[PDB]
């Protein structure tokens, strides 16, 4: 960080999120100027607060506002930036994008158009490797056009059979065949899927690794020719073919291997003749064997990582070789000094598919940050939203520690001490992750999400320990709260008599489970009898912050408290899970057993108004029968015609909606069985 | 629960553009005590939200506008609903805060044939009687006579705050334009004038109608402070049997 | 020699003839009077003493700081008499005026009043006629209205307040009246109404008149706002002095006690 040297006084950020962010602290740390990008809705981000200068670049739709090469050339000559940052994703890999740059004086700070075009498509790709003496994933080399070609290298490679599309990216288009049948099917609906999202429509066929390690190279390269390797990355919990947790250096890995790999690396940017930061990605298998897979040529979204473990700034080196300067380091000079982790933190139900994209603002926001050994990479602030345009993921979280256990340590305690609320996240499914035995073990693959929950992510199955001190955290936070309720300031005229209850006997509903508690509290001290066992939890008992610490029987816990009602429903975070408890006195619920279960009749045979509208006309008539796909009335909501499908068989009894009427959410308009 | 906590939250919950619409329940949950709402009549003339909260341990009336139902117009319902709300407050005592949205009443033959009238007086009553501490925030649009209806400073209102996105004025911009510059016929730059000149708190802020323009983040804070010296607000009122509500 | 008095006289037959005379004569072939003649119906012969004769509005924007668009008076005429012998205090709007809208001279001057009437507790009568809020005013306008209203829930139980609507009202001129005791209204001439029928039509897209949607016939058959209507101005005064003879000055007061045979 030294600021003697000279280099670039502007340089333009062409990215949003958490990556402009961090290319602006970079850009601060050095004493460079920047300037921000933003579309209309990130008027208000962070990193456009962070940044000296913004400038706006079109709407909220990224085809048309961070893809837009025209906005992003007028902003650069209005600002006079002599430099420009891609970060990762939209322009950073686009070889127009880097000639058009090329065509004025500004430079693109990355890999050449040569180098980004030679790693844009897998074929090329795999033969150049082929060419430069690198183990290649064995397969046919060419473009597969009919399924009975398919079929052939199929039968010529194996059964086992990865079918991938050309260029790809975000793990889409690629599938698995293990049949003929599945072969040539596969290839036509893969053909068909290109065509929609892409169009390249070039598909390959390749062997298919079973149980693969995804192990990542990080290599720097300069302009003059010195090529480095920063030790590796491990990448394997995957879900949709998309990383979640990395780790440092690779717990599977030895000396010999990792010389060997980042060997092979360099002598692939060298023959490719990188010039900046990108990294080789490797599927290893069980028997330590190792295939070249993609060359990602641009800065790595899970960089961070090794920079806890080689003390580089990552992006500085980018900056510094665009600058023309060499490199300052030497292979020896790169070593590995403890252990780091990452985890993403997505703003997904992780309950759903092993996380499906949410929406929302977040009414609450707090990091971690001073917890010992922890690092955050966000864009995120409180009062930020989640929209449809842009990737969903909500801040990067690192962890480094002397070896893999006190980082997976201050990993979890990181992950209950991170406070989000107004959408919903996977941390839970991230501290299930790191603290999964297999993953503490280290026997890992990219199908360890697959397996490790067959039937779907069901959250923290906690054992009867865990269970009792649950229960005895409950129990005391819902005592606390009584006791706070009872302390008014003096009145003068009706002095306030205080109840002098003792025990406290309550009945707390978990899961499907009811269990007898008794309660008492001694100033800061609740001694909690939980079904016979006995249990104390200490803490100072501030209901108002929403981090709760707590020591039950020595252990200390953190909980969090989302929700809470006077009749009971209390919501726990406890582990990273949410567990949903009911609290009553012991004569409440004998009272309660009397209390009838209310039957919801609305709940089918009932057109409950899904949203509010207004309703041109209506197709059906009391005594109709309907049937699935056979919308009941044509409803224009959204300033769109909402006719939507019975998916289901009933006669209709009513009719109550009538033809272009205005009728809100949660109105009945069309009675049926 | 610090009576200074900062809420950085609201600094863009309001939208730049007047016709979408946000959550006013949103704004009370994060301005009040440990976010704990008691509301009153939640499911029954839902443009309009009353409540019971703490701030500072103190309990406290909330009255506001609910732009997601009706884009926030007043009617009868409504006016009732928030009437009788702050006569109960103001008879035992207990301190009212008002969050402003409300872009006029709810036009009508439905309306006007059922007594708009009279129940539009009935809150613009509750709110003028009103003799404990009243502290009113404008966090958007503030339009016409609805704007001296929910608590104004002229009604002996006592602290009366604007967000940087309120608009305090007679109604939009196409009325007032329409009616001021009738035979102008050259509206092109009229309205622009008009927009930049008055669709602003800056009318109001420099008349005195307004105490302050404050930052979305620091509200809590600045209630609460208010709390702290309205605490002790006696006034005098002319004496007389009971007055005459138009109920 | 001063040209005071000239002024003086000049600026009273300016006051007297309100905003003009070719407005007086559109007035009256409305069927509608004006203000001081309103007053000089209601009152005792000789019993009326006018205040804030000489006040002009401020206004300075959208070129109403011209000699053409000041008025002394204001569109509202302001004072006090007597009504068979028993003190009031009385306001008329002057529709001749900026179409009766209301300023803050006007809010002003019809504070005044109330105050005063406040003071030696006597009652209000108020005579409506008044197209709203002036435009041009702004926030000052609306300034104005509150004042007046705080002052109504202020007099509320303490004087007796009565409301005549003489011609159209809308906007906030509505919820004065709506605060007051008692609400009469004038057949085929009054009006009532937050919105018009234009603004009705745009938004909830329906077509109906201004007597339909705020007629005397629909605030006194239907609505519940107001409480009698009747045939003319004439009649309606001649009524007003009629009812005003059974009120109290004052809550202060005892029910009146008249001469029985
Ligand atoms: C606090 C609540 C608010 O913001 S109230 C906003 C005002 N609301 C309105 O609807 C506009 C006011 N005018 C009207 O409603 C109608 O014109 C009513 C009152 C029914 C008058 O009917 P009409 O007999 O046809 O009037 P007119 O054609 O003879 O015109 C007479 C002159 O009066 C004027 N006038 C009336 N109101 C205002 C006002 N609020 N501000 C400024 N000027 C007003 C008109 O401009 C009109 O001018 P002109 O002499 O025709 O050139
Ligand atoms: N031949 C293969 N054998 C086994 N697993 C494979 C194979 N090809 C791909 N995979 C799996 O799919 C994942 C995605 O592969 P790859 O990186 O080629 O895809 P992509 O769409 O280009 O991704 P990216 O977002 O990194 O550009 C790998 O990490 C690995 O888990
Ligand atoms: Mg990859």
């Amino acid at each position: 960080y030294d600021p003697n040297e000279k280099t670039f006084d502007k340089i333009l950020v062409a990215n949003r999120g958490e990556i402009a962010c961090r290319v602006i602290r970079t850009c601060k740390k050095m004493g460079i100027k920047t300037v921000a990008i933003h579309s209309d809705v990130d008027a208000s981000s962070v990193h456009v607060k962070m940044a000296d200068e913004a400038v706006c670049v079109g709407p909220a739709p990224t085809s048309k506002s961070y893809l837009n090469m025209d906005a992003i050339m007028e902003a650069i000559k209005k600002t006079r930036a002599q430099a420009v940052h891609p970060g990762y994703g939209f322009l950073s890999e686009n070889k127009e994008f880097a000639r058009c740059l090329a065509a004025e004086d500004v430079v693109f700070i990355g890999p050449d158009t040569h180098a980004i075009q030679a790693m844009g498509d897998k074929i090329e790709s795999k033969l150049l490797a082929k060419k430069a003496e690198v183990n290649t994933i064995p397969g046919f080399d060419g473009v597969v056009k009919d399924a009975e070609e398919a079929v052939r290298i199929a039968r010529e490679i194996g059964y086992p059979v990865m079918i991938k599309a050309s260029a790809g990216g975000g793990g889409k288009g690629m599938r698995i065949a293990w049949d003929d049948e599945e072969t040539r099917d596969g290839f036509r609906l893969s053909s068909q899927e290109a065509a929609s999202s892409f169009g390249d429509d070039r598909l390959l066929i390749e062997k298919f690794i079973d149980n693969p390690r995804h192990i990542e190279i990080q290599v720097l390269g300069d302009k003059h020719g010195n090529a480095l390797w920063l030790n590796e990355r491990e990448c394997s919990i995957q879900r949709r073919n998309q990383k979640v947790v990395e780790e440092a250096p690779s717990i599977f890995l030895d000396a010999e291997t990792r010389r060997a790999m980042g060997e092979q690396a360099v002598a692939l940017a060298r023959a490719v003749k990188y010039s900046s930061a990108g990294t080789v990605e490797f599927l290893v298998d069980s028997k330590k064997n190792f295939y070249f897979l993609e060359m990602n040529t641009r800065l790595q979204v899970e960089h961070p990582v090794t920079e806890c473990i080689t003390g580089l700034d990552l992006v500085q080196e980018m900056i510094r070789v665009a600058k023309g300067y060499p490199l300052r380091h030497k292979q020896a000079d790169i070593r590995i000094n403890g252990w780091a982790v990452e985890c993403r933190v997505y703003a997904e139900d992780p309950y759903k598919s092993f996380g499906l994209p949410s929406i929302g603002r977040l009414s609450q926001y707090q990091e971690p940050l001073h917890l010992p050994g922890v690092r955050v990479d966000s864009g995120i602030q409180p009062g930020s939203d989640i929209s449809i345009y842009y990737d969903p993921m909500i801040s990067k979280l690192i962890t480094y520690g002397s070896d893999r256990t006190e980082a997976l340590k201050r990993m979890a305690d990181a992950l209950d001490n991170y406070v989000i609320r107004g959408v919903t996240h996977n941390i839970a499914l991230l501290r299930e992750v790191i603290i999964n035995s297999r993953f503490v073990k280290g026997d890992i693959s990219t199908k360890f999400l697959s397996d490790v929950y067959p039937d779907g992510f069901k959250g923290h199955m906690l054992t009867k320990s865990e269970k009792n001190q649950l229960l005895a955290i409950a129990s005391s936070l819902f005592v606390a709260f009584q006791l706070r309720a009872q302390h008014f300031q003096e009145n003068s005229r009706m002095p306030v008599i205080k109840p002098d209850i003792a025990n406290w006997e309550l009945s707390v509903k978990l899961h499907d489970k009811v269990h007898t508690v008794v309660a008492s509290n001694n100033g800061s001290v609740f001694s909690v009898e939980v079904d016979g066992s006995k249990l104390n939890v200490t803490s100072t008992w501030n209901l108002a912050s929403p981090l709760l610490s707590v020591s039950v029987d020595g252990t200390q816990r953190t909980v969090q408290c989302l929700s809470r009602e006077a009749g009971g429903n209390m919501s726990i975070q406890f582990l990273g899970t949410v567990y949903k408890v009911n609290i009553l006195t012991r004569l409440a619920a004998e009272l309660n057993k009397f209390m009838l279960e209310k039957v919801t009749e609305d709940t089918s045979s009932v057109l409950r108004s899904p949203m509010p509208g207004v309703v041109v006309a209506v197709s059906v008539k009391p005594g109709d029968a309907v049937a699935e796909g056979q919308e009941i009335c044509v409803i224009e909501a959204m300033k769109d015609q909402n006719s939507m499908t019975a998916g289901k068989t009933g006669t209709v009894k009513s009719v109550h909606c009538q033809a272009g009427d205005t009728v809100g959410e949660g109105d009945l308009l069309v009675e049926l069985e | 629960d610090p009576s200074d906590r900062l809420v950085p939250e609201l600094d863009t919950i309001v939208p730049l553009e007047s016709t979408k619409a946000y959550n006013m329940v949103d704004i009370i949950h994060s301005v009040v005590d440990e976010r704990e709402f008691f509301e009153i009549m939640p499911n029954y003339a839902k443009n309009i939200i009353v409540g019971f909260a703490r701030m500072n341990g103190r309990t406290v009336g909330i009255v506001g506008n609910q732009p997601k139902v009706a884009s926030g117009c007043l009617d009868i319902n409504s006016s009732v609903k928030g009437a009788r709300f702050v006569r109960f407050c103001d008879a035992f005592n207990i301190p009212l805060i008002t969050f402003v949205d409300v872009p006029g009443f709810l036009p009508g033959t439905a309306q006007e044939y059922g007594g708009i009238i009279r129940h539009g007086a009935k809150l613009l009553y509750a709110f003028a009687e009103a003799t404990v501490p009243k502290v009113t925030v404008i966090t958007r649009k503030a339009y016409g006579g609805a704007y001296d209806v929910m608590s104004s400073k002229h009604l002996c209102g006592d602290t009366n705050y604007a967000w940087p996105t309120a608009e305090i004025a007679v109604m939009g911009a196409k009325g007032a334009v329409e009616i001021i510059f009738k035979g102008h016929e050259n509206v092109e730059a009229a309205q622009a004038e008009y927009i930049e000149k008055f669709a602003n708190p800056f009318p109001a802020a420099v008349r005195g109608f307004v105490d302050d323009i404050i930052q979305p983040s620091s509200t809590r804070a600045r209630i609460c402070c208010d709390l702290d010296v309205l605490a002790s607000k006696k006034v005098q009122r002319p004496w007389r049997k009971h007055a005459n509500i138009p109920l | 020699a001063t040209s005071v008095n000239e002024r003086i006289e000049n600026k009273r037959r300016t006051a007297l003839l309100g905003g003009g005379q070719r407005r007086i004569d559109a007035q009256h072939k409305r069927g509608k009077l004006t203000a001081r003649e309103r007053i000089s119906l209601l009152l005792d012969p000789g019993s009326f003493v006018e205040s804030d004769m000489f006040v002009e509005h401020r206004c300075a924007d959208f070129g109403m700081a011209a000699d053409k668009n000041k008025f002394p008076g204001d569109s509202v005429v302001t004072g006090r008499g007597r009504i068979n012998g028993r003190l009031v205090y009385v306001f008329s709007q002057d529709f001749t005026v900026f179409g009766g809208s209301l300023s803050g001279a006007h809010a002003q001057k019809i504070c005044k009043i109330m105050d005063q009437a406040i003071t030696v507790g006597a009652p209000v009568i108020g005579l409506n006629d008044s197209g709203g809020a002036r435009i041009q005013e702004g926030v000052e306008s609306l300034a104005g209205y509150a004042d007046i209203f705080l002052r109504n829930v202020t007099a509320s139980g303490v004087i007796p307040q009565i409301s005549l609507i003489m011609g159209p009202c809308a906007g906030g001129a509505v919820y004065s009246p709506a605060l007051t005791d008692f609400t009469f209204m004038v057949k085929d001439t009054s009006y009532l109404f937050i919105t018009g029928p234009d603004v009705v039509k745009s938004v909830t897209n329906e077509d109906v008149t201004q007597e339909e949607l705020g007629g005397a016939k629909t605030h006194t058959t239907m609505s519940g706002v107001a409480h009698r209507a009747f045939e003319n101005d004439v009649d309606a005064l001649c009524n007003l002095r009629d009812f005003f003879n059974y009120l109290p000055l004052s809550s202060q007061d005892p029910a009146p006690v008249r001469e029985c045979h």
